[PDB]
């Protein structure tokens, strides 16, 4: 009686999209909440325009973030995204997957994917990067608590 | 009240001028945002290249999308404009009047910025090629329409 | 007819990479110092392509496709001392729209740095209209106080 033991992406794979899909609704809301709106000459903005607009906390948290994409020192044979089939589009910047190419990388060099993702953990991986500073916005000095204090100021 | 009525008038076509102002400031951050989604693209393929195993024909593949990018900011910037004011147009200065005499002003200032002025026009991945020069087979015949 | 003369004769120049694989290239005359890509015609005559393009002296000019480019093999033309791209320079207003630089010549170095510098620049700016934004808002909300009292 024959067994076989083979490989698991789909696990994978499966994860990756759920992230994909969180980054590109977060793009949506920054877009949503800073909707520009052009005006007659002499008005001042439209109502319709988002309530953030000429803000600069969303541009603050929207750059933070890119820059974890190029992580640093990581052992990883690949250094970009597009090497494990994922790029960001240059004019909408949202993230966009070349799902049969993941599946290939997947199958081929797991162990690179695994370290330029997380790795270690302690500095290597783009997510570990990328909590560091969403945990940082997120905290009470975080720029959004901050920024949600001087708009406790807004309030108090 | 001449004076009173003198400055409430100036104060409202202030504000109207500030109107204006503002608008140019926004349409200049619309233009801008989209151009530096552009410039992360090409940072991305750029770092792509980055891999040396990959073939010579595999960075022209990359360039070409490069030098689309590079056209779309070239578009975009000649594209936005104001009130008929080209935003991106020139190193360029504007003063709006926002008070109720001479000279009270509020000052922006707004630059050239395109591929060129930036200079990644002429920036490019691509390995040059060994090419090996030979009569090669060309089979057949030439029959050129000879002036005969 | 052009002027300068060689070692002219038909080729097919083939290619390689350094990962030494098997890739072909193309039709051309073969001069020397010099290589222009041809056509192949109805009548068998091996022509050398040409680029047209509007003169830098006021008048329209074209003039043969000479192979280069950071790859070596682009169709390349020289206009006013210096070589421009073939797909370019296609009826493009030399004259007074200087903005057509020279193609590229190789690798550029550190590309990496140029574009962060870029964005580096690009920051900035957005940073400043968020500035003056502000700057404008305060303005609009003491002129609407004024105006009340």
């Amino acid at each position: 009686a024959t067994v076989t033991v083979t490989k698991d992406d789909t696990k994978a794979k499966e994860a990756i999209k759920s992230w994909v899909d969180a980054y590109n609704s977060l793009v949506d809301t920054f877009s949503s909440l800073t909707k520009y709106t052009a005006v007659e000459p002499g008005e001042e903005a439209s109502d319709k325009n988002g309530a953030l607009l000429g803000d600069s906390v969303v541009r603050t948290i929207q750059t933070g973030i890119r820059a974890q994409f190029a992580n640093s020192g990581s052992n990883s044979a690949f250094k970009t995204m597009a090497e494990i089939g994922i790029t960001q589009d240059g004019t909408s910047g949202k993230l966009k997957i070349d799902d049969d190419k993941l599946t290939k990388v997947l199958k081929d060099n797991t162990a690179a994917a695994r370290e330029l993702l997380v790795g270690d953990g302690k500095e290597t991986g783009i997510t570990t990067k990328i909590a560091t500073e969403v945990k940082s916005y997120l905290a009470d000095d975080g720029i959004i608590d901050n920024a949600q204090d001087n708009v406790n100021a807004t309030l108090k | 009240a001449n004076r009173f009525t003198a400055n409430i008038k100036g104060l409202t076509q202030a504000s109207r001028n500030a109107n204006d102002g503002i608008s140019i400031a926004q349409t200049t951050e619309g233009a801008l945002n989209e151009i530096n989604n552009n410039l992360q693209r090409v940072r991305e393929l750029a770092v792509q290249s980055a891999n040396s195993t990959n073939s010579q024909s595999d960075l022209d593949s990359i360039q070409a999308e490069i030098t689309q990018r590079l056209n779309e900011i070239d578009r975009v910037s000649g594209q936005t404009q104001f009130n008929g004011v080209k935003v991106l147009a020139q190193d360029n200065t504007l003063t709006i009047q926002v008070g109720a005499n001479d000279g009270e002003t509020i000052d922006i200032d707004l630059k050239q910025i395109n591929s060129q002025t930036l200079g990644l026009d002429t920036l490019n991945v691509q390995q040059k090629y060994k090419v090996s020069d030979t009569a090669a087979t060309v089979t057949g015949y030439a029959d050129t329409t000879i002036a005969l | 007819a052009a002027g300068v003369t060689g070692t002219a004769s038909v080729v097919k120049m083939s290619y390689t990479d350094n990962n030494g694989k098997t890739i072909d290239g193309g039709l051309a005359v073969k001069v020397g110092d010099d290589y222009y890509s041809a056509t192949q015609n109805k009548d068998g005559s091996i022509s050398i392509n040409t680029t047209k393009y509007t003169a830098d002296d006021g008048t329209s000019k074209t003039a043969l496709n000479k192979l280069g480019g950071a790859d070596g093999k682009t169709e390349v033309v020289s206009i006013g001392g210096k070589t421009y791209a073939a797909s370019k320079a296609e009826g493009h207003n030399f004259k007074a729209q200087p903005d057509l630089a020279e193609a590229a010549a190789t690798t550029t170095e550190n590309p990496l740095q140029k574009i962060d510098a870029a964005l580096a620049q690009v920051d900035t700016l957005r940073s400043d209209l968020g500035a003056v934004q502000n700057r404008f808002n305060s303005a609009i909300t003491n002129l609407g106080n004024t105006v009340n009292n």
